[PDB]
């Protein structure tokens, strides 16, 4: 349901609160939530 | 001799490296 | 009578024991360590 | 980090001669030499091409966190 | 090696049997830095 | 022992994505 | 895998395409398999294979099996720059080893080792 970033070989995945906070492929210990999808806005100033 | 005692206390070396492949405490346990 | 672990010693950085000793400039980015750290410290937890 | 785009003191655009700077830095003319033939008279513009450090260069060596 | 002999005496009498018991320290060996997960598996720190 | 129809077979559809 | 009209062929995985089986295509597979005198599968065991693979893609991975496959990825990974960094790493530990064990022959088939998977740019 949540999108996570390896922070060795920058792999995306998934996880479902039951699974090890692991890389799936090359079994980093690392991971990093990716980046949300509301609207971001700044005023240029 | 100054040869001989420069590079008699040039060589210092006690500790041998060793490679763990393994939780040093499994022995223990 | 044979190898007793006796303890564990921390590292300070950039030393002979370290592991950042040997790596050369391109593996110390990918390592993510600044090139312009120079060591001198210890990392306890 | 990057050039500034504006002179902080007047706001000349300063942005668009960082490239041509190192171009004519590369050619062999002097520093001052170079700036006066940018243009850049005022030595508060002088000042924002003279001091730049380009730290980006430095942070662009690490690998992407996102592919 | 500025200690390196621990030493335990036991005049046994229960046939006089003087025994003694000591234990020598020999050699340090040292590594790299390692990490140890919960899992048991290990790598390079 | 009914026979499967189109729809049986196309809810264990399994990609190459999912294969991966 | 294998037609039913043709015979038995080992294919690689990416040869399977995501869009779904057409009508025609289907009643094809059906014909061949009149052809052949087979029969299809019961909607029993197509539901068992539907709970297979739910459950499959809805279960949890163990610590032991994670390491499995990431020791099979790694058996597969051809060149990585990280972990090219860390059996570099682990070579110039067991160098290091090797020169305090005053172990002549072992320490050149090292630097040979790291001669070739060197030379960085
Ligand atoms: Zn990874
Ligand atoms: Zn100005």
């Amino acid at each position: 349901g949540v999108k996570y970033t390896c922070g060795a070989c920058a792999h995306n995945f998934s996880l479902n609160k039951s699974d090890p906070v692991r890389c799936k492929e090359c079994g980093h210990r690392v991971i990093y939530k990716a980046r949300t999808k509301r609207m971001i806005q700044f005023d240029a100033r | 001799l100054a040869k001989a005692l420069s590079a008699k206390q040039k060589k210092e070396s006690y500790a041998r490296s060793v490679v763990t492949k393994e939780d040093p405490e499994e022995r223990q346990r | 009578g044979n190898k007793v672990h006796i303890g564990k010693v921390p590292i300070m950085l950039r030393s002979k024991f370290c592991s950042l000793r040997t790596l050369d400039e391109v593996d110390l980015y990918k390592m993510k360590e600044c090139p312009y750290d120079m060591g001198g410290y210890f990392v306890i937890n | 980090m990057i050039i500034p785009v504006r002179c902080f003191s007047c706001g000349k655009v300063v942005g668009d001669k960082w490239d041509a700077y190192l171009r004519l830095l590369e050619e062999g003319k002097q520093e001052g030499d170079a700036l006066d033939e940018l243009k850049l008279k005022r030595y508060c513009c002088r000042r924002m091409v003279l001091t730049h450090v380009d730290l980006i260069e430095k942070f662009l060596r690490y690998n992407p966190l996102e592919k | 090696w500025e200690e390196p002999r621990l030493i335990l005496d036991q005049p046994a009498q229960h046939d006089n049997i003087n025994k003694r018991y000591e234990i020598r320290f020999g050699k340090i060996y040292l590594s790299r830095p390692t990490m140890t997960e919960a899992d048991g598996t290990t790598h390079a720190m | 022992s009914k026979p499967a129809t189109l729809s049986d077979i196309n809810k264990i559809i399994f990609g190459r994505t999912a294969m991966s | 895998v294998a037609f039913p009209n043709q015979k038995e062929m080992v294919r690689p995985l990416f040869v399977f395409s995501d869009s779904s089986i057409t009508h025609p295509e289907f009643d094809l597979f059906l014909r061949e398999l009149d052809a052949e005198g087979l029969s299809v599968m019961d909607l029993r065991d197509v539901d068992y294979k539907y709970h297979q693979l739910k459950e499959m893609s809805s279960r949890s991975l163990s610590n032991d099996e994670v390491n499995s496959i990431v020791k099979m990825k790694q058996s597969l990974s051809s060149n990585t720059g990280f972990n090219t960094v860390l059996k570099k790493a682990q070579l110039q530990e067991e160098l290091e080893e090797a020169r305090d064990a005053h172990d002549h022959e072992r320490v050149a088939r090292i630097e040979a080792e790291l001669k070739s998977i060197g030379a960085e740019s």
